[PDB]
């Protein structure tokens, strides 16, 4: 499976659940590897151009 | 009755469950946790021949040897082998199709 | 030149294991880009020049 | 009711043999501890179809399922394809401190875990909290005195 | 002569699979001794949190206590530490891993090992070489465990190994209570009572569900935590007989201590333990695997090893390179010969690729980079490039 | 940087050596293989 | 043979739901064999111990 799309879907579902979050609880994502993916590709393209 | 013998064999050979010491939730200041087990199964022939059974008529405990002979033998006695007229044991090897 | 360059990368594409997958990823782009380059050189470059 | 050695003797070795023969298998391993569960793993040659591998493994488990003990059968055996690598950790903190760990865990298990496990691409959601339940903490000293 | 030098450089220079990378996070694993409760592991993780909050590159470190890869228990913990964006850092993850390893080896009363993210996403959970030490002759669990101890003793002294350890739960001491049935019958207490009280002394018991807030939640009966901390509480449990008196368990049990492996692993059908290590600086992954094989050769009979995960693929990559090069060089030969229908042209094209290999080999030796997959793709590319150079003139 | 170096240094050195040595040697190789050719015939 | 065995197992699990509970508990064994002995391997005691 694709990491970026799965992470985006998980974060979207979390955002959906932030509507019914009872007061006093806050969602957090301390650890996430998806963000690295893009920053890698963008360097390669920088070496590409 | 046979029910008494079966129940005695069930209870005396019980298979106590394993556990642990100092498992969560734990007291403040606990530094040691150790698994612990208890053996509750009969080991060999002697204990089985010594199984206690309550006798109705006399009112005193008797032993399994009184109402049965305990031995070690084949689980099933269905089949037998003769290699050249001499008793032995054998197993047949078959091959998967193909 | 185009044929040899496009064909030298084929053998590594068929290796086993994860290194085989990495070789496949490289070879796809390497071979297809050079084949398309051959097509472009034979077709468009002469008229454009 | 079985320790690491006991559960290893009872189930792991039995399941291993039939699993050994799956197609495109690369290696197979097994792990046992006092947690009370077995964890057999089958790694397949790179490029193999995951769904085909999972269905083959399930076929070989149901082939050997008949020979397994009754207690093993009752709880059931879970066959699942995962990556054994975390993609992200999603948590519910209480910065205002109104709710303790038990309430956060019960809310997360009841609400968030089920919603997240439905999302596409989620192989498995490993929860590090437990549902609320009524716990009876018995003092054994009173039991004998009261005769119970 | 140049061809000979090229072949010597091919064979001699060490090899590896992939270069390490700074992916923005690192993983710390804490494996305290089996006797350890969760409080001691929490103390160690708190020391790690204290020692990391001071650093300015720590965006957030999250610790999972009671769970870890390759084991789960009160003496196991994991921690994922993320780092600020690359441009806004004053260090690299390797330096932070080294510092945390040094401090925790200095003082935490436990084994803590900080590792970089795995070279590839899902080949393994950390970067390094992994091994499985197996008993191939039914030598017994303790014999292989002694073999593991011997292997680690040799690994520690070796200068090509930064650190090597066992990635599994450690040994443990266990207690066994043997019931005395003769005295139990003498005192008029049934064995069933003793078995039941032991069964309901130090374990949880799920009975049934109850309807809390629209969902069915479990009901679990267990003894108070104050009565299952030490052996005294268990031996102070009392059972009623028909004599009008209570007997403690201590009267009809005798604690017996044993030391047994706390975990059981198997790999390819042989009892095994899983080892991990990092190649020291100056030492490539291939050299570390080589020396680790040399040191394993000096082990008791019936003890073998198997490379798994990243190590298996690394060995496989170097176990086919000759075949890949030969096949590529045969393919180009045949294609050129068929296209040009001559024998001089293909051989002349072959008389140049030694020089292409020579240049890359000398460059990598000059810069010190090891022979890896990317180097292999470079060799394959240079084969075609040198073929293109020879064609244009021939 | 490490990944890019591992993929670039070898190819750079290989191209430099291949071209520089080939412009001098490849004609020699062709002449010698042709020599072997008339040796055969 | 493998296809036949998997098909038979599929058709048994299809009918498994309709079978009695006692039959289900012990379990049903599906196996492919040849119904012909290849060899007999035995352990004799010539010394009669």
């Amino acid at each position: 499976a694709n990491a970026v799309k799965t992470a985006e879907g998980v974060r979207a579902k979390i955002e959906e659940l932030k509507l019914n979050l009872p007061e006093g609880m806050e969602f957090s994502i301390p650890y996430d590897t998806a963000p690295f993916v893009k920053i890698s590709i963008e360097k390669v393209i920088h070496t590409l151009l | 009755s046979i029910s008494d013998v079966n129940n005695a064999i069930r209870e005396n050979n019980v298979e106590i469950a394993p556990g642990r010491l100092g498992d969560l939730p734990a007291e403040k200041g606990q530094l040691i946790t150790i698994p612990l087990s208890a053996q509750g199964q009969l080991s060999s022939l002697e204990q089985f021949k010594n199984i206690s059974l309550k006798s109705k008529t006399n009112g005193s405990v008797i032993k399994l040897s009184d109402v049965a002979n305990v031995e070690i033998g084949s689980q099933a006695y269905n089949f037998a082998i003769l290699e050249n007229g001499k008793p032995a044991t054998a197993a047949a090897i078959q091959l998967s199709p193909g | 030149i185009t044929l040899v360059l496009a064909a030298v990368f084929l053998p590594m594409a068929f290796a086993s294991g994860s290194v085989g997958v990495i070789y496949k990823q490289f070879t796809l782009t390497m071979s297809v880009s050079i084949l398309f380059s051959a097509l472009l050189a034979l077709i468009l470059t002469p008229a454009l020049c | 009711g079985a320790t690491a050695k006991t559960i290893n003797d009872s189930v792991v070795t039995l399941i291993e043999r039939e699993l050994s023969g799956v197609k495109n298998l690369l290696y197979y391993s097994a792990t046992t501890d006092t947690s009370g569960t077995a964890e057999i793993t089958a790694t397949f040659k790179p490029g193999t179809d995951v769904e085909m591998a999972q269905v083959d493994v399930q076929n070989k488990i149901k082939a050997v399922e008949a020979r397994l003990p009754q207690v093993v059968r009752q709880q059931g055996l879970q066959v699942e394809a995962s990556s054994s690598g975390f993609l992200m950790l999603v948590g519910i903190n209480s910065p205002n401190n109104q709710y303790s760990e038990v309430d956060l865990s019960d809310y997360l298990v009841r609400n968030v875990v089920e919603e997240l496990k439905r999302v596409e691409g989620v192989g498995k959601v490993q929860s590090f909290g437990a549902e609320k339940a009524m716990r009876i903490w018995v003092d054994p000293n009173k039991l004998v005195s009261y005769g119970l | 002569v140049i061809t000979g030098i090229t072949f010597a450089g091919m064979k001699y220079w060490p090899t590896a699979f992939m270069p390490e990378e700074d992916q923005g996070w690192f993983m710390t694993s804490f494996q305290l001794p089996s006797d350890a409760t969760a409080e001691r592991t929490r103390n160690v993780v708190n020391q790690f949190e204290n020692n990391l909050k001071d650093n300015p590159d720590v965006k957030s470190n999250t610790a999972i206590l009671g769970w870890g890869f390759s084991g789960a228990g009160q003496n196991v913990a994991v921690a994922f530490t993320t780092l600020k964006d690359f441009k806004e850092r004053t260090s690299s993850a390797s330096k932070m891993t080294s510092d945390v390893n040094s401090s925790m080896a200095n003082s935490t009363e436990g084994e803590t090992m900080a590792v970089l993210p795995p070279a590839i996403d899902e080949l393994g959970t950390f970067s390094g070489f992994s091994l499985r030490l197996q008993d191939r002759a039914n030598l017994g669990m303790p014999a292989l465990l002694a073999a593991q101890d011997e292997l680690m003793a040799m690994a520690a002294k070796n200068k090509k190994f930064y650190m090597v350890w066992n990635e599994g739960l450690p040994q443990g001491d266990n207690i066994s209570l043997k019931i005395d049935r003769e005295k139990l019958s003498a005192l008029g207490v049934k064995f069933s009572d003793v078995s039941d009280i032991i069964s309901t002394s130090m374990g949880s018991m799920y009975i049934n569900d109850f309807p809390n807030q629209g969902r069915m939640q479990q009901v679990i009966v267990q003894v108070e935590a104050k009565s299952r901390m030490q052996l005294k509480d268990i031996l102070n449990l009392k059972v009623m007989g028909s004599s009008g008196q209570l007997v403690s368990l201590s009267e009809v049990v005798t604690p017996q201590w044993n030391k047994a492996p706390q975990q059981y692993n198997r790999y390819n059908g042989r009892p095994s333990l899983s080892i991990a290590g990092i190649p020291n600086f100056d030492t490539s992954s291939g050299e570390a695997m080589r020396e680790m094989e040399q040191l394993i050769a000096k082990l008791p009979k019936g003890i073998g090893y198997e490379w798994t995960g990243i190590s298996l693929q690394e060995k496989q990559s170097e176990s086919q390179m000759a075949f890949l090069l030969g096949l590529s060089m045969l393919v180009v030969f045949l294609v050129l010969a068929a296209l040009y229908e001559s024998w001089a042209i293909p051989l002349s094209v072959m008389l140049v690729v030694p020089l292409g290999i020579f240049g890359a080999i000398i460059a990598i030796m000059s810069r010190g980079l090891m022979n890896d997959v990317f180097f292999k793709i470079g060799l394959i590319t240079i084969i075609g490039l040198s073929a293109k150079n020879a064609i244009l003139i021939v | 940087s490490e990944t890019q170096h591992a993929l670039g240094t070898g190819v750079f050195g290989g191209m430099i050596s291949a071209t520089i040595l080939a412009i001098f040697f490849v004609p020699v190789f062709f002449i010698f293989i042709l020599g072997a050719v008339e040796k055969l015939f």
